[PDB]
């Protein structure tokens, strides 16, 4: 029944001010911490601060201290995680925990993903990745902003030996990403390999047949 | 500041397996704030163990915390399937850096594909040559890219799938960019890969135009 309800994913340009939220319920907000927690893509976890919203006492540890602003409303049993000024560094998931007086997180978040960048929405750019005993195809979705996209095959027909790869984050700062799978080389005349690519963001949806050659 | 120092980076054992985790302190610190964070793909953590030895509610007897000063260790009798994922330990403002309990499994050399930059992406100006190395274990792999006769740097991003739910394995894809420009003074293009698995590096390659 204890549960924390995180506001949702923000995709910000840097030089941009953010408020993140976090709501308590199932127990008495104002007899437990909040704590915060960064976890940068590919990285492990970091204790950005505290705070007790029964009289709101914070504590930053000495990385995050003056670079982000804890705060509280009890009234409403909510928690706050904010920047004055985003920095593309800042493209992180953030997650608020419950502490016990003790010191561990007990209870999180389902955490918030924030992701800060100087690009705008962008549908992909979607290419075929074209063809012993074993055959693989697949596409290439290039140049997208922000995260993510969707792969399938034949229309969720073709499950196996299909590899979505995560994304990558190119220098332009546009993701990139593809998608492979392996088939018997016997079948390469008697079937058709399609390959269903969706970003929501930009509403795109291709359909990209995969042709040797 | 207190450093928590999380050793192997990596274990790789087999479910049913005990595992033991270690988490080592920069200076001796009191027993009663060690906790013990559980991590998988796309999930928040959750609380393991705290108090150094005290499970949390929910959490499997399999699991066991123990040590002091600056020793610390979790113990998971017989590894379940479930139990490979990252753990992290934890006290006061600090966190260990993880340690990631993985799947052992039959050494797979992985099967190697190179992909040409199709005609549609040259139209734009940019090409792109994909290296795929499928189904291998242990995870540890390099990919080498090679135009004509020269080993390439800088210029390529590499991605590795998280371990296969069924077969216990990792992919890899790697792809190298290049100016159309650059693309077409060029002839031979190759991967060549290194791994455990095989007695000597594989290589995938074609000619442009061919």
């Amino acid at each position: 029944e204890v549960q924390l309800v995180q506001s949702g994913a923000e995709v910000k340009k840097p030089g941009e001010s953010l408020k993140i939220s976090c709501k308590g319920s199932g127990y008495s907000f104002t007899s437990y911490w909040i704590g915060w927690v960064r976890q940068m893509p590919g990285k492990g976890l970091e204790w950005m601060g505290v705070i007790y919203p029964g009289d709101s006492y914070t504590r930053y540890s000495p990385s995050f201290q003056g670079q982000v602003t804890i705060s509280a409303d009890k009234s409403i049993s909510t928690a706050y995680l904010q920047w004055s000024s985003l920095k593309a560094s800042d493209t992180a998931m953030y997650y608020c925990a419950r502490m016990p007086n003790w010191g561990s997180f007990d209870y999180w978040g389902q955490g918030t993903l924030v992701t800060v960048s100087s690009a705008s929405t962008k549908g992909p750019s979607v290419f075929p990745l074209a063809p012993g005993g074993t055959a693989a195809l697949g596409c290439l979705v290039k140049d997208y902003f922000p995260e993510p996209v969707t792969v399938s095959w034949n229309s969720g027909a073709l499950t196996s030996g299909v590899h979505t790869f995560p994304a990558v984050l190119q220098s332009s700062g546009l993701y990139s990403l593809s998608s492979v799978v392996t088939v018997p080389s016997s079948s390469l005349g008697t079937q058709t390999y399609i390959c269903n690519v969706n970003h929501k963001p930009s509403n795109t949806k291709v359909d990209k047949k995969v042709e040797p050659k | 500041e207190v450093v928590l120092t999380q050793s192997p980076g990596t274990l790789s054992l087999s479910p049913g397996e005990r595992a033991t985790l270690s988490c080592r302190a920069s200076q001796s610190i009191s027993s009663s704030y060690l906790a013990w964070y559980q991590q998988k793909p796309g999930q928040a953590p959750r609380l393991l163990i705290y108090g150094a030895s005290s499970r949390a509610t929910g959490i499997p007897d399999r699991f066991s915390g123990s040590g002091s000063g600056t020793d610390f260790t979790l113990t998971i009798s017989r590894l379940e399937p479930e139990d490979f994922a990252v753990y992290y330990c934890q006290q006061y403002e600090t966190f260990g850096q993880g340690t990631k309990v993985e799947i052992k499994r039959t050494v797979a050399a992985p099967s190697v594909f190179i992909f040409p930059p199709s005609d549609e992406q040259l139209k734009s100006g940019t090409a792109s040559v994909v290296c795929l190395l499928n189904n291998f274990y242990p995870r540890e792999a390099k990919v080498q890219w090679k135009v004509d006769n020269a080993l390439q740097s800088g210029n390529s991003q590499e991605s590795v799938t998280e371990q296969d739910s069924k077969d216990s394995t990792y992919s890899l894809s790697s792809t190298l960019t290049l100016s159309k420009a650059d693309y077409e003074k060029h002839k031979v293009y190759a991967c060549e890969v290194t791994h455990q698995g095989l007695s000597s590096p594989v290589t995938k390659s074609f000619n442009r135009g061919e």
